[PDB]
RNA sequence: CGUCAAAGCACUUUGCAAAAGCUAACGUAUCUGUUUCUUGCCUUUUACCAGAAACAGCCGUUUGUAAGGUGUGCUAAUUUGACUGUAUAGUUUUUGUAAUCU
């Protein structure tokens, strides 16, 4: 993860998208140090949010504006700059706009069942369209 | 004396390498009866010379090719037909397996 | 040409013999590659019989 | 996962360069003559001690005079002293130098010795006949 | 090939075969090609009329060969696999 | 040709036991002494000369004669499995190169 | 070989035919010994071989990640070694307290000193166990290394030096922890550290290098202590249960 | 391929060769090729009848050599 | 009054629903298979064991098929595919493919012939060894049971319209339906002779039709109410005794019904705890067979 | 060629170039079609004679034909037990409550 | 390399089961504990000393199999296994010394 100025020099596209990626970290710490207003849980929302954020700018970079070649897609991926299990649920129909990888596991939830923000809000009473509890989520559904 | 025990162990002393069951050749055994009893081809001969220079090997060899199921062992030769855990724990022939 | 790792020359010369190995084959031990080698080219130990 | 590792010749032979320092140079194994694990193994039983290796416990402490009889068998007045027995014979052959022998280990009585020398420089041919050894010259013989 | 092979299999014994001629002989088996040249010992030549003959040494050119009458307890010989470049059936210990 | 080489020997032709010698461990020639071809030959020639002279000792009979031209003595290398003859490569030339 | 099967870190000696082979002569006297008592070491090692039982593959860590009650991710080890050593602080805090022992003050280097003059009462009451205080000892060993590793990051120390620093420390836990108190068990492992550490100096310090600070070859000794750690897991364990 | 003939016992011996359609030549052999051709030399010659026609030297074909037969003991 | 040894036996395996159990058409074996994805093949009379499992298959055994031979065993699965299995040896021998869907039933001839239908809305016939559909039929829905007749040129088919299909392979002329049915059939079964038609409805309706070239109208014979679905739209079987005068069908609510084919309830057995997928009758005995989704079985009288 | 191993061990009567058949058991053929026969008779012109184990050439035969064919699971973790059936006092489907 | 056959394949996560049969490294590495004995130091216990026997535990390893994940394919990729695998009208078999009658 980590780079030192002796090692090996990133592809040619990275210094380009290198002050968003630093803006991201930047917004990490903040987020990291911010403290209280939540619950034991409710406080470790915007964590998931900015990761979403960051790994989407780049699957946008890659996937839909072609402003990064391979290689240095290939490189980010694997330095963990973005989550590849996230992207590769992206990449399939249904899950265009997912919002984390907790929100689809079963076996993390009381009675085997996905969130609540993965199901369409047609399908959803008014009262029960609230923010998920695992990242805030506000309806994953890519209908909505 | 204490050491000897009230209802004895069963023990089975084994004191060289042999198989309970006869392994599969290549060629079939009446086949090799039929060459002892009944043909003049057979050759009976010794393998003898210094120590160590390979005479067991030369037998491994013929034995590695007319039985498939016998491998090579891990850490040494195979030694086949040396048959006695002494000669195995010394790592040489000590008696005259025919 | 077993022992000093030419895994393209050794190949071709096994094919002039009509020798074929599999490609994980000559991927082994120099000591395994040899006996295999011997024993695909001199096949059973027929001059000593 | 690690699991298995496939080298080249240039690679095992660079690996085999750079931590020259830290492997034996024996090639042998006829130098672990008296020293190796059977003869501890031997000499753990018998209560010998290699005077390089290890010192253990009797593991036989009946050796009171319970008969309360020299046996007139070992005595000095029957037996003819050439040479004292020392305890490397009653290692290397634990069952005819000493009675009682019990729980001793027998050990690999000799391998073929190795007579592989290191090249001392790359430019001289793999094969190549060393100085060291003897010429062959035998006209000494009586054939048919 | 094992026919070959049984035939080479079948040298010392008592052999009889008949030629295109139709002639029988029997004899003691010796040497064998992988052309079938054979070579035979003390041979009764029993001619396609039935006139008995004999010979002692013959040298039978295979291209004549109709077929041969092997002893019967060659039929436990092993007939082993035959791999692409091998000329002589062989138990194998390499690759195939 | 060792002290028990020579007894075999000894008391193989004292009794009329034909011979047949092995050459083993030929890999070491190659592998482990590197020796040349030609140095190689010098060496396995001057065994098989030591193994006749051990020979003669007891009979200078030319029916016990060890030598490779006569089908006699096989070069072999039991920890790599082979073991041939000069008849061996003779005929394995002769079956991929013809008549 | 050109083929192997990648054994782990700590499974490979690397001095191990130093002293399986014979003691270089001219060597002095404790030199000789220690090469002596590591060779009697592995004898007894290999004398008790027993062939390892057929067992099903069972790991703590597969089960507890299956539950959802831990996650997992990727840091970096130093951050792994700080946040250990806090929650071993934490957990021996909690335990100190719970307890009404709230006089007594854990210092973050792991020193249960108490911060008032005891009564016989409070005296009896805040006696612990050879357990509490094996893993306090653990605990603090840990916190060693954790802060050798942190005093280099910070550009504090070089390689060589917080390389020289860790071969110290391993070789010097009986004067640096005092965890032998609680299982004095371990003194064969001060031993073996000690043994090691004269083999090392005398195949280290030889023509222009001399005596001093320096040898930096910690890699015998670091398995050591995971050899002995290996068999201390489960009585602590159970003794902490 | 092809192979030699094992002839070399053979080799300067009287020889008596069977040929196609009950032909019948003696002979001493003094060279064999690949097909069995063979070379005789001061060889005679059998008719049905079986008077003794000297037909010298001689290069028969192998194609049409039923056997080769010595008579020595 | 049977040959078993204790008149009604609960029969434990399994780990998932079960959802097919056919007696050999001997009378000695029986196989089932579910869910999860494994047949066990069972003794009608004795230690009632196990004595193999057809492991293999890499989906539910929606529906297998014991063979006249009573030696290999052909078995539907939820993967598009449809394995042959060697009964003695336990042993893939062929495995025919072709399908697009979920292949739903399964059908065994008198003479080596496969029949079976799928989710891809087509019928599909298999020789025992060619390993491909000789002669494949496309429908507008997907089809749900087949049933071949015995002499073996009519094959009915069931599926989401509502009327049975009676098809000849043949003739390729499809101009007789046997209609009546309002919903999906789940099962179809054919007598003995060959001469009447059993189906199963998820209109809760069981009706009985016969398969003769010549009929005064009205082909419907008669129709049995109290047999009904519930809302998991399981596939439940319909079954014909060896005497061909009592018609069998499970049912979602438990119970297993015994009709006497001339429009009068005999049976209503209790017994299961879920949805009773499959019935059958024994063809030598007055036995019962009972497969319901509660990973159990039943033997009957 | 693969049709030619699938007449191994069986019994085969081959026409002869003399015209002549033998029948027998196939022991191993050969790439010039030399056929080995083992328990062989011989029919002349039709005359019985044992012959035994016969190696025939290849261009002795015309043709071949076959008399005769060739010579020549583990458990399960069900378990039953005898049981009755419970009735319950319900009448619903499973999946209405 | 070639032919044939069936299996999507490569990497990877987890579950389940097994791992000496013919004397031999599941692990070329190496800890701990219990019981019964014999010892050492010993004021009494824990903690201990160092040898044995019989048992266990922990750190690891390999294989089989089941269900998945990622990346690529099914408009082909790869892997595994099996194979009595090769030319050729010019004498030793397959591009005819045949027909004729008897
Ligand atoms: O304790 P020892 O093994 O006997 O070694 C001590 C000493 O260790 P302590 O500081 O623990 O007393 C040093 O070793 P480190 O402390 O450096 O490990 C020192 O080593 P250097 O001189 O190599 O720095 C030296 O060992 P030696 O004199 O053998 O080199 C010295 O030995 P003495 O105790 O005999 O003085
Ligand atoms: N390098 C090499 N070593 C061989 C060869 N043949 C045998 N050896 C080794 O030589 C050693 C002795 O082999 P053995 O088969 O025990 O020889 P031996 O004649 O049976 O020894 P004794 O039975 O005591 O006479 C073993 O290490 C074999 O592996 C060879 O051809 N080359
Ligand atoms: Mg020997
Ligand atoms: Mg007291
Ligand atoms: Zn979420
Ligand atoms: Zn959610
Ligand atoms: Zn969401």
């Amino acid at each position: 993860r980590l780079r030192t100025s002796r090692t090996k020099r990133p592809p040619d596209g990275f210094d380009e998208i290198e002050p968003t990626l630093i803006e991201f970290q930047d917004r990490m710490r903040q987020i990291e140090n911010t403290m209280g207003k939540g619950t034991k849980t409710e406080m470790l929302a915007p964590i998931f949010q900015l990761h979403h954020q960051r790994s989407r700018y780049i699957y946008d970079l890659y996937y839909k504006r072609e402003a990064i070649s391979t290689e240095l897609y290939n490189w980010l991926l694997k330095q963990n700059y973005a989550d590849g299990n996230l992207i590769a649920k992206w990449k399939k129909p249904g899950y265009e706009k997912l919002c984390c990888l907790r929100c689809i596991q079963t076996a993390e939830s009381k009675f085997g069942s996905t969130c609540i923000c993965r199901v369409p809000k047609s399908k959803l009473d008014k009262d029960q369209r609230v923010r998920c509890t695992h990242c805030g989520c506000n309806g994953c559904a890519s209908c909505d | 004396p204490l050491s000897q025990p009230i209802i004895e162990p069963i023990r089975h002393k084994r004191i060289a390498i042999e198989t309970t069951n006869v392994p599969d050749t290549v060629y079939k055994k009446e086949f090799l009866f039929g060459l002892l009893t009944g043909t003049d081809d057979v050759r009976s001969f010794i393998v003898a010379g210094h120590l160590h220079h390979g005479k067991s090997a030369l037998l491994d060899l013929l034995v590695y090719y007319t039985h498939p199921d016998t491998k090579p062992p891990k850490r040494r030769s195979l030694r086949y037909t040396d048959t006695h855990y002494l000669e195995r724990e010394r790592v040489m022939s000590i008696k005259s397996t025919p | 040409l077993t022992i000093s790792d030419e895994a393209e020359k050794l190949k071709k010369h096994l094919s002039s013999f009509q020798i074929y190995l599999k490609p994980k084959d000559y991927l082994l031990d120099p000591k395994p590659l040899l006996q295999l080698i011997c024993a695909s080219f001199f096949g059973f130990p027929v001059g000593f019989v | 996962t690690y699991r298995r590792w496939k080298l080249n010749l240039p690679q095992m032979a660079n690996l085999h360069r750079l931590g020259y320092q830290l492997l034996s140079d024996l090639r042998d194994d006829n130098y672990f003559y008296l020293f190796n694990d059977n003869s501890f193994f031997t000499a753990k039983a018998l209560n010998v001690a290699i005077p390089g290796g290890p010192k253990f416990e009797p593991l036989y402490k009946d050796e009171a005079p319970e008969m309360e009889d020299w046996n007139e068998f070992n005595d000095i007045y029957k037996l003819i002293i050439r040479h004292p027995i020392k305890t490397e014979y009653r290692i290397a052959f634990p069952y005819l130098y000493n009675s009682r022998a019990r729980s001793v280990a027998l050990s690999e009585y000799h391998q073929p010795s190795n007579v592989f020398v290191p090249p001392e420089d790359p430019d001289l041919p793999a094969f190549f006949w060393d100085p060291i050894i003897n010429p062959i010259t035998s006209r000494q013989l009586t054939l048919h | 090939s094992l026919c070959i092979k049984l035939l080479h299999e079948t040298q010392g014994h008592i052999v009889t075969m008949e030629l295109e001629n139709g002639s029988t002989y029997r004899g003691k088996l010796i040497e064998a090609e992988d052309n079938m040249n054979c070579q035979m010992r003390d041979i009764s030549v029993t001619a396609r009329d039935g006139r008995v003959s004999h010979l002692d040494q013959v040298y039978i050119r295979g291209s004549h060969i109709r077929f041969l009458i092997v002893p019967d307890m060659l039929r436990n010989a092993p007939m082993f696999k035959v791999g692409p470049g091998r000329s002589v059936p062989l138990p194998t210990r390499g690759r195939r | 040709v060792m002290i028990n080489t020579t007894r075999i020997i000894k008391h193989a032709i004292l009794h009329d036991m034909p011979i047949v010698l092995v050459l083993n461990k030929v890999d070491r020639l190659i592998l482990e002494l590197r020796l040349p071809p030609n140095d190689a030959y010098h060496k396995l020639r001057h065994v098989i000369d030591e193994v006749n002279d051990n020979i003669c000792q007891i009979s200078k009979d030319l029916k016990y004669r060890v030598s490779p031209e006569l089908g006699n003595v096989c070069f072999a290398s039991c920890d790599l499995g082979y073991c041939f003859t000069l008849s061996s490569f003779a005929k394995l030339y002769i079956d991929r190169h013809g008549g | 070989k050109r083929s192997g099967a990648t054994k782990r870190a700590q499974d490979v000696p690397l001095i191990k035919h130093w002293y399986l082979e014979h003691c270089p002569p001219n060597q002095p006297v404790k030199v000789r010994v220690s090469y002596q008592k590591l060779l009697k070491s592995h004898v007894m090692n290999k004398l008790h071989m027993a062939h390892p039982k057929s067992h099903t593959n069972r790991s703590l860590l597969r089960q507890l990640k299956n539950t959802k009650f831990f996650q997992s991710t990727s840091i970096d080890w130093v951050e792994a070694g700080l946040q250990v050593c806090r929650q071993g602080y934490n957990m021996l805090q909690l335990l100190i307290h719970r307890k009404g022992l709230t006089y007594l003050h854990l210092d973050y280097n792991c020193n249960l000193k108490p911060t008032k003059t005891l009564t016989t009462k409070e005296r009896k009451k805040s006696r612990f166990g050879n357990a509490f205080h094996l893993m306090r000892e653990i605990l603090r060993l840990t916190k060693l290394i954790v802060d050798s590793h942190v005093q280099y990051r910070l550009g504090n120390i070089d390689a060589y030096q917080l390389a020289d620093g860790l071969h110290y420390i391993f070789n010097h836990v009986g004067q640096l922890t005092g965890m032998y108190r609680y299982k004095y068990r371990l003194m064969r492992q001060i031993r073996a550290c000690k043994d090691f550490k004269h083999l090392i100096y005398y195949r280290f310090n030889t023509g222009p290098v001399g005596k001093g600070p320096g040898c930096g070859f910690w890699a015998p000794s670091w398995r050591v202590w995971l050899f002995f750690l290996r068999g201390i897991v489960p009585l602590l364990e159970r003794w902490l249960g | 391929k092809a192979g030699a003939p094992d002839l070399k016992k053979y080799l300067d011996r009287q020889v008596f060769v069977q040929l196609n359609g009950s032909r019948k030549v003696y002979g001493v052999l003094r060279g064999y090729d690949i097909f069995l051709n063979i070379v005789l030399e001061d060889s005679i010659e059998e008719k049905v009848d079986g008077e003794k026609v000297k037909i010298g030297s001689v290069a028969i074909r192998g194609n049409s050599v039923i056997m080769i037969e010595t008579l020595d003991k | 009054t049977s040959d078993l040894n204790v008149p009604n036996l609960q029969m434990f395996g399994h780990t998932a629903e079960v959802l097919v159990a056919r007696f050999d058409p001997s009378g000695s074996y029986f196989a089932s298979g579910g869910m999860d994805r494994q047949i066990l093949l069972w003794n009608v009379f004795g230690d009632v064991k196990n004595y193999g499992v057809l492991n293999g298959c890499k989906g539910a055994i929606t529906d297998l098929q014991w063979s006249r031979d009573s030696r290999v065993v052909y078995c539907s699965s939820s993967d598009t595919h449809l394995m042959s299995w060697d009964a003695v040896s336990g042993q893939k021998i062929r495995k025919h493919k072709g399908h697009a869907g979920v292949v739903n039933a399964l059908d065994v001839l008198k003479v080596e012939l496969l029949t079976s239908v799928s989710d891809d809305c087509t019928m599909k016939v298999w020789d025992s060894r060619s390993k491909d559909c000789i002669k494949t039929i496309e429908e507008k829905y997907p089809l749900t049971a087949v049933a071949i007749a015995q002499q073996g040129t009519q094959v009915f088919i069931g599926g989401i319209d509502g009327a049975i299909k009676i098809w000849d392979l043949r003739n390729n002329h499809c101009s007789h339906v046997l209609k009546g049915h309002k919903d999906i059939i789940t099962s179809l079964a054919i007598s003995k002779d060959g001469s009447s038609l059993l189906s199963n409805s998820m209109d809760n309706t069981v009706r009985i039709f016969d398969v003769k070239p010549f009929a005064s109208a009205q082909r419907q014979l008669q129709i049995f109410e109290g047999a009904i679905h519930g809302q998991e739209h399981n596939l439940l079987g319909v079954a014909w005794s060896r005497n061909s005068r009592f018609v069998g069908a499970g049912s979602s609510d438990k119970n297993v019904y015994v009709w006497s084919a001339t429009g009068d309830l005999r049976y209503v057995l209790p017994g299961h705890e879920g949805s009773v997928n499959h019935v059958d009758f024994h063809p030598h005995q007055d036995i019962i067979l009972s497969c319901s989704s509660d990973r159990t079985i039943f033997l009957g009288e | 060629t693969t049709k030619m191993v699938s007449l191994l061990n069986h019994s085969l009567n081959v026409t002869t170039k003399d015209g002549r058949t033998f029948v027998g058991q196939l022991l191993a053929f050969d790439g010039f079609m030399n056929l080995v026969l083992s328990d062989c008779q011989e029919y002349r012109h039709e005359e019985k004679r044992m012959l035994g184990l016969v190696i025939l050439r290849g261009e002795f035969i015309v043709s071949l034909s076959v008399q005769g064919p060739p010579p020549m699971l583990l458990s399960g973790p069900g378990v039953a037990r005898p049981a009755g059936r419970g009735i319950p006092l319900g009448q619903a489907p499973v999946g209405l409550a």
